[PDB]
């Protein structure tokens, strides 16, 4: 911690050294507009719109320079205003105009900027760009759109180890493309969303299906259901003005309900059911104690990196299907019958925060159990189409009979969460007795870091227990077992840093401690709550004991089990 | 070829290749290099080793190797690189005779033969006719085009066989890397810097503070980087030079990494030249086979090892940072900066990328001192250089002058004036990235210095002339072109600027230009120039600037009046019928498709300049002719 | 397919280096006069890097081409001291003839053009180099004897 002396506007300013110029301005209330940097990546020095000037007379760019002492360095000089209006109005002579065709719109930062920095007549008035749109599955490219930034890239090569798109030609006509322009099914994609997540024009988007939501709802021979994801409960109020972590459970349940759902439930339940046949799979392993370690299934992304790359690892993949799809196949195989509709004329929709479940839900496997998944943007575009004021709503609760859940499921939106779930049910089912007081909360699992490894004490047996958020540290603990350095016996993969509070779906945000305020948030809800055990719930045993009879049984394992297979198409 | 195990030993094999040399009585040179073995000048060996063997003459070599040491041959062939001249090549010197020919002919080859080798005669219409004077010259010295130069770097161009070491060895070479191997780093590197060596890149800066930098970082691995990628074209200096002694650069590479001390070291080289890679593949396999390459060189301890990476392309990847990008094997794009490529470069190590010619240069100054190199040229810029000068002037070729001479003799002297009688309009100094020069400014001395106040950069090094007959606009569009073309695409400023300029410059062009342009163009380039990444985007502007502070009236005529002063620009043309030469044929009613033309049969026509379209189609078909472009 | 043995055989030889992915390209495209898809991906498989990265490198530069040529390839200089000697006028005629524009192929037929800079004779006018041999002084009108004679 050595400081350094320098003058920004005539403003003396302490920094450590190794700050560059744009974090130290930071600190005096100056935001220096910038649009190929972010919090996760390494600066590129490619939009060339955060240039300053210096004592000497230059224009220097602030996102990659680093502080000195004795510098002088001026951030509104009339110079560096003009060099940023000519750079915008390069950029704007060059853009597909649909701002009002555009899913970004009212979003973008490219509009924003064009708007602060008073642009109202281009000069530049010549050649576009012009190319085709394709499908590419559940998420939309338009290369018409893109500024080529490089945030795609940079997020899939440095954080993520994957490497699915690079840059292809050159010049004016340089485009992100995938080998041969093939479709992303095939191509080393896992189908994560963080490329979405970080783009800062409306080039990357989202693959809608309201259409058929809504064409459902006006069809007078159909029952809608709905199922809301852990994580929604607390991003969604961002969307209308509130702070990240505000819980608006009751706000939102009204207005499905104002939206035409006919019923409303959860996928806690679907966690908890979860819950136990992975507890009671892995007690089952544990005594047999063969092929382990044992790897958890709830991660789509996470399936198709097994599939894809690792394929040698199917075996030790626990067989559980996703909650999703277990909440779909109670809701169509033991409501429906309940109730007394056919089959044929039920409609499931899911809001979810990910993306890979748009994929997921359309796998041949799964025999069309969920007709329909949502995103948060796309229920907050709906409710706002609606009509329904948000800040003034009243409360109220999720519907019957498979609506009540538990706090044990509330943390599945987060890191660690369902390992921590898992254990507290694992330690009642072999020991007993119930744990008390603070005993509950594992806190070695909890946090942001990397690997985080643990060694629970369950009266006198020791199980190593591993997390692992992100691909890359997947990747680096899948290396570092194989070579046999150490055993484990349960691991925890999500694809995205920091769980599901973090993925594709979830609203655009501009604090940079977004992921903080989240899990703050989640671990609040969760406190809340009258039961903290999966095993308490008290629908799970009416469904066992009227429909299944037991965990693990015949009709659970055809109705609640899976297989994979290798996708690794060899060259 | 045995290996070597003592610096003595190099100096006692130098005295048999310089017997077996003097063995020797008549030797015979023929120039090896691209443009005139694109003449045929191999095909002129054949034919002349061919009539040499039908002659009786047993004893004929074309190439001097290890076993040709103990080989006594009455007469020699031999195939030297580019000598210089390459406006009337095939070039052909005889010794002790010291006769220069000039566009030797094969059926030529047997009357040489008969006159030139038996009869030790001379025939005056294969000589050098200057069509000025109509003097007749036979020495090369003689000749006015060497009689102004002082080849230094080029001192064994021309007379020493690119692919044998032991004729580089005659020649008085690898001692100073045997000189240099009994002194300490420092001293190598004190005298660099006193030698005032400067970058010959163009960017000029110091290379014994590089060193010095280079030298100061206690590092387990450091890289040496030589470029040689040339991405200007109409320059063809390190071609010739690589092409000319590739043992040059090795020993200064050598020399080089001992003075830092790094044990490997590359050669960037473009796959599309063919002999240079060819020959420094050979000299390098040779050098390794003599033994001066490896561990423990002479016993000493050093150790080096020489790499060749092929280029592939783009004109941006000779920038130092897309150049290491290429040598990994990814796309060339420029990164930012700090760190440096002397701090951490190829694969976070420190590096040295110098040029061809820097590196040319250092065994002269171990050799000589540097003091004595101190003494040529301006005190701020000492040292020579090489210049490629061509386009519209009556010789063209490779030239070597002192470090300060004026442009007006290297122009008019050397040149020897402007072709076809015409008048000279300007010149082009430095490629895509310099600047345009005007006749008013002839008497300006070459340096550094003077060069960076008039607004244009050293650059590679070559030169361009221009007479009246172009358009300057159309030059300027050209040069755009080139630099749209050769970008990379990574930053806003360069990628789109350079093609709305492109743009503004062709609407101007076509006839379509609006008032007001100039500023907007001027806009841009500052812009440009002033929010680049690179280096390449930075000096983009500069060919539009010049001709635009220089030559503003061309603009104005081109966009007020839609005429083209030169006559270049075809949209602009205005077609003029000549009463007095027509015979109201009216073809050119007849085959234009506007038909602007209308008039009387037997009666002189006349053009209207609202409805032509400016095709052409009027004058080429009409017998007549009467209607000129004008 | 036979030649992925063809491309192991190159894939020891010029692989036992550092950072090689260049000098595989050019070899490849040396050996099937063009740069096909499946070696790439088969490239991919066998030494690890992603087919993102080849496909960006061998896009990059213009040397590299994924689409078969003729057999007689064409070069006109196009440089800046045969530009100012008319040089576009000896492209468009080439243009005008061959019915396809610069850099791109009459695969039906063998010919080819190519916009290769300043090739190494500056002396001799613009330079048209066809395949391996050197014209030197071109016209316009020597267009359509050169092509008779090749055609
Ligand atoms: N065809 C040609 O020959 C041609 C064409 C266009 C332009 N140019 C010339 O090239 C110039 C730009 O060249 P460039 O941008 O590649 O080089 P540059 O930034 O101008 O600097 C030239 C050299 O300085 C080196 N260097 C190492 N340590 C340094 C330090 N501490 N401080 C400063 N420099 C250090 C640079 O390495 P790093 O940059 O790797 O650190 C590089 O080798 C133009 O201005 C133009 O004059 C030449
Ligand atoms: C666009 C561009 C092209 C360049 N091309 C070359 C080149 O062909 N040869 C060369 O020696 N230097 C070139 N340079 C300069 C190199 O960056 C490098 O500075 C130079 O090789 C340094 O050698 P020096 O230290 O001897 O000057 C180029 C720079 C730029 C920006
Ligand atoms: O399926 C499932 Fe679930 O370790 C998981 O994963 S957590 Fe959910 O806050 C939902 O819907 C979310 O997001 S229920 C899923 O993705
Ligand atoms: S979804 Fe994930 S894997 Fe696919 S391109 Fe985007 S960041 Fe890469
Ligand atoms: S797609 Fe989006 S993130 Fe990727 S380069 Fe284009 S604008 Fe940037
Ligand atoms: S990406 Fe932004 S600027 Fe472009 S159309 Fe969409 S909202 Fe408008
Ligand atoms: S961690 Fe959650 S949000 Fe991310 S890919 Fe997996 S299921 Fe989707
Ligand atoms: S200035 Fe031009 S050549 Fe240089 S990095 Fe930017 S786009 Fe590429
Ligand atoms: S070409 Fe000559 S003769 Fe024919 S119409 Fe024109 S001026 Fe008259
Ligand atoms: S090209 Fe112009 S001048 Fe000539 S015939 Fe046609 S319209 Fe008349
Ligand atoms: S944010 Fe600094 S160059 Fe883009
Ligand atoms: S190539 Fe022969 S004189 Fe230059
Ligand atoms: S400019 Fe034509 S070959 Fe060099
Ligand atoms: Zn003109």
């Amino acid at each position: 911690m050595n400081m350094v002396m320098l003058t920004i506007d005539g403003k003396q300013v302490q920094v450590e050294k190794g700050t560059t110029i744009k974090k130290a301005a930071e600190k005096l209330g100056i935001e220096i507009p910038g649009l190929c940097d972010d919090n996760d990546l390494k600066p590129f020095g490619a939009c060339r719109l955060c240039v300053v000037e210096d004592a000497r007379g230059n224009l220097v760019a602030s996102c990659h320079t680093p502080v000195r002492e004795g510098m002088v360095v001026k951030t509104n000089s009339p110079k560096v205003l003009k060099a940023r209006r000519v750079i915008l109005e390069l950029l704007l002579s060059s853009h597909n105009a649909d701002c009002f065709e555009c899913d970004k719109n009212l979003h973008c930062k490219l509009q924003k900027y064009a708007y602060e920095l008073n642009i109202r007549n281009i000069r530049f008035k010549g050649e576009k760009r012009n190319y085709e749109i394709k499908d590419n599955g559940p998420i939309y490219y338009d290369p018409n759109k893109c500024i080529l930034c490089g945030k795609c890239v940079r997020i899939c090569e440095e954080v993520q180890h994957i490497c699915a798109i690079d840059f292809a030609s050159r010049g004016f006509k340089a485009y992100i493309s995938t080998p041969f322009e093939k479709p992303l099914l095939e191509s080393d994609c896992i189908f994560c969303g963080q490329c979405v997540r970080v783009c800062p024009t409306g080039a990357l988007a989202e693959k809608t299906d309201i259409e058929r939501i809504y064409e459902a709802i006006s069809d007078p021979n159909k029952v809608v259901v709905v199922q809301v994801a852990p994580a929604v409960r607390v991003a969604l109020g961002e969307e209308f003005g509130l702070e990240p972590g505000e819980i608006v459970t009751g706000k939102m349940v009204a207005a499905l309900k104002r939206l035409g759902f006919d019923k409303v439930f959860d996928t806690q339940f679907a966690a908890d059911m979860t819950i136990v046949e992975e507890t009671a799979e892995l007690v089952e392993r544990l005594e047999k104690g063969e092929n382990f370690p044992m790897f958890t299934s709830c991660c789509p992304s996470w399936i198709l990196a097994v599939e894809k790359f690792y394929p040698e690892l199917i075996p030790n993949i626990s067989t559980a299907r996703s909650p999703q799809q277990i909440f779909g196949a109670i809701a169509k195989n033991y409501y429906a019958k309940k109730i007394g509709v056919a089959r044929e004329n039920m409609f499931v929709v899911s809001v979810m925060p990910c993306i890979g479940k748009k994929f997921e839900a359309t796998r041949p496997e799964f025999n069309n159990d969920v007709d329909a998944v949502l995103t948060t943007r796309e229920l907050a575009r709906m409710i706002k189409e609606s009509g329904i004021d948000f800040i003034k709503l009243e409360e109220e609760n999720f519907d019957s009979p498979l609506g009540e859940s538990t706090g044990a499921a509330a943390i599945f939106g987060v890191t660690g969460g369902v390992m921590e779930a898992a254990l507290r049910t694992a330690y009642s089912i072999m020991t007993g007795e119930e744990l008390e007081g603070d005993k509950i909360e594992f806190t070695a699992v909890r946090g942001l870091e990397g690997i985080k490894e643990a060694e629970v004490d369950i009266k006198g047996k020791k199980v190593r227990i591993a997390i692992a958020n992100g691909i890359g540290n997947a990747k680096k603990l899948i290396e570092k077992i194989k070579s046999g350095e150490t055993k484990y016996d349960f691991v925890e993969v999500m694809a995205c840093p920091g769980g599901c509070m973090s993925g594709g779906g979830q609203p655009y945000t501009d604090d940079p401690e977004f992921r903080k305020k989240r899990m703050e948030g989640i671990y609040k809800n969760d406190r809340n709550l009258p039961k903290r055990k999966s095993h308490e719930n008290e629908e799970v045993k009416k469904v066992y004991e009227e429909y299944y009879e037991k965990p693990c049984g015949p009709k659970a394992h055809e109705e609640l089990h899976t297989h994979y297979h290798s996708r690794k198409k060899e060259y | 070829m045995v290996k070597l195990k003592s610096i003595q030993e190099l100096e006692n094999l130098r005295e048999k290749i310089k017997e077996a040399k003097k063995k020797e009585k008549i030797v015979i040179r023929i120039c090896g290099g691209t443009g005139c073995r694109a003449s045929g000048s191999l095909a002129v060996r054949d034919e002349l080793v061919k009539v040499l063997k039908r002659e009786g003459f047993a004893n004929v070599d074309v190439n001097l190797s290890s076993d040709c040491l103990e080989n006594t041959s009455e007469v020699h062939v031999k195939m030297t690189g580019c000598q210089g001249f390459c406006a009337q090549g095939p070039l052909m010197t005889i010794e002790p005779l010291g006769v220069f020919y000039v566009g030797v002919k094969p059926e030529d080859v047997e009357e040489i033969v008969e006159k030139s080798i038996k009869k030790n005669e001379i025939i005056e219409r294969l000589l050098y006719h200057d069509p000025a004077t109509g003097k007749t010259y036979v020495k090369r010295d003689e000749n006015p085009f060497y009689a102004k130069q002082t080849r230094l770097v080029l001192k064994h161009c021309g007379t020493v066989d690119p692919a044998s070491v032991y004729d580089y060895i005659a020649e008085g070479g690898y001692s100073a890397i045997a000189k240099a191997l009994t002194m300490d780093r420092k001293q190598i590197i004190d005298e660099v810097i006193k030698s005032g060596l400067r970058g010959r890149g163009g960017a000029g800066f110091p290379t014994g503070e590089k060193w010095l930098g280079a030298y100061k970082n206690q590092s387990p691995k450091k890289y040496i980087i030589c470029n040689g990628d040339e991405g200007d074209p109409g320059a063809f200096m390190d071609r010739s030079v690589m092409e000319g002694d590739p043992h040059k650069v090795i020993e200064g590479m050598m020399i080089g990494a001992y003075a830092i001390g790094s044990d490997e070291g590359y050669i960037y080289v473009r796959a599309e030249y063919p002999l240079a890679v060819q020959m420094l593949r050979k000299a390098i396999e040779e050098c390794e086979k003599l033994g001066l390459l490896g561990d423990n060189i002479l016993g000493t301890g050093f150790s080096f090892r020489l790499h060749v990476r092929e280029g592939a392309g783009a004109f941006v990847c000779g920038e130092s940072t897309a150049l290491t990008y290429s040598i990994e094997g990814k796309r060339g794009m420029p990164r930012v900066r700090p760190p440096r490529t002397n701090e951490c470069g190829l694969w976070e190590m420190p590096t040295v990328l110098n040029n061809v010619e820097t590196f040319a240069c250092i065994p002269e100054i171990i050799l000589n001192g540097g003091e004595w190199f101190a003494s040529i040229g301006t005190p701020t810029s000492t040292g020579t250089k090489i210049f490629a000068l061509s386009g519209k002037v009556n010789r063209t070729g490779l030239v070597e002058v002192p470090m300060g001479l004026k442009l007006r003799e290297l122009i008019f002297d050397i040149g020897g004036g402007i072709a076809n009688n015409k008048k000279f309009k300007a010149v082009q100094l430095g490629g895509p990235s310099g600047g345009c020069v005007p006749e008013s400014q002839l008497d300006l001395p070459i340096d550094f210095d003077s060069l960076s106040k008039a607004g244009a950069i050293m650059g590679s090094g070559g030169v361009v002339v221009v007479d009246e007959d172009t358009c300057m606009v159309d030059f300027a569009k050209f040069f755009t072109n080139f630099i749209v073309e050769e970008s990379c695409g990574k930053c806003i400023p360069c990628r789109e600027g350079n093609k709305k300029m492109l743009e503004i410059l062709e609407r101007i062009t076509e006839g379509k230009g609006k008032e007001g342009d100039i500023e907007l163009l001027e806009e841009l380039g500052d812009v440009i120039i002033s929010a680049s990444l690179c280096g390449l985007g930075k000096t983009a502007p500069n060919p539009v600037l010049s001709t635009i502070k220089h030559f503003r009236d061309e603009y104005e005529a081109h966009i007020r009046d839609k005429k083209c002063p030169a006559g270049a620009c075809q949209a602009l043309a205005a077609y003029k019928i000549d009463p007095g030469k027509c015979i109201g044929c009216g073809k050119c009613v007849k085959v234009c498709p506007v038909g602007a033309i209308s008039g009387e049969k037997k009666k002189p026509h006349v053009i209207d300049q609202s409805k032509c379209i400016k095709c052409g189609a009027c004058a080429e078909n009409c017998p007549k002719g009467a209607i000129y472009k004008g | 397919d036979p030649r992925f043995e063809k491309v192991d055989e190159i894939l020891s030889k010029l692989a036992n280096e550092r950072g090689a992915l260049i000098a595989i390209l050019q070899h490849v495209q040396h050996e099937f006069g063009y740069l096909p898809e499946d070696v790439i991906f088969y490239i991919a498989s066998k030494t690890g890097i992603p087919a993102s990265k080849i496909y960006g490198v061998a896009t990059f530069y213009a040397q590299f081409h994924l689409k078969p040529r003729g057999k007689y390839v064409i070069r006109v200089c196009l440089g800046t001291a045969c530009h100012v000697k008319g040089a576009n006028k000896i492209l468009a005629e080439f243009e005008k003839q061959l019915g396809i524009k610069a850099g791109e192929t009459t695969s039906d037929l063998k010919f080819t053009l190519e916009r290769v800079g300043c090739l190494g004779a500056c002396g001799l006018a613009p330079t048209v180099m066809v395949n391996e041999k050197t014209y030197g002084k071109m016209t316009p009108e020597k267009v359509s004897e050169v092509l008779k004679e090749y055609s």
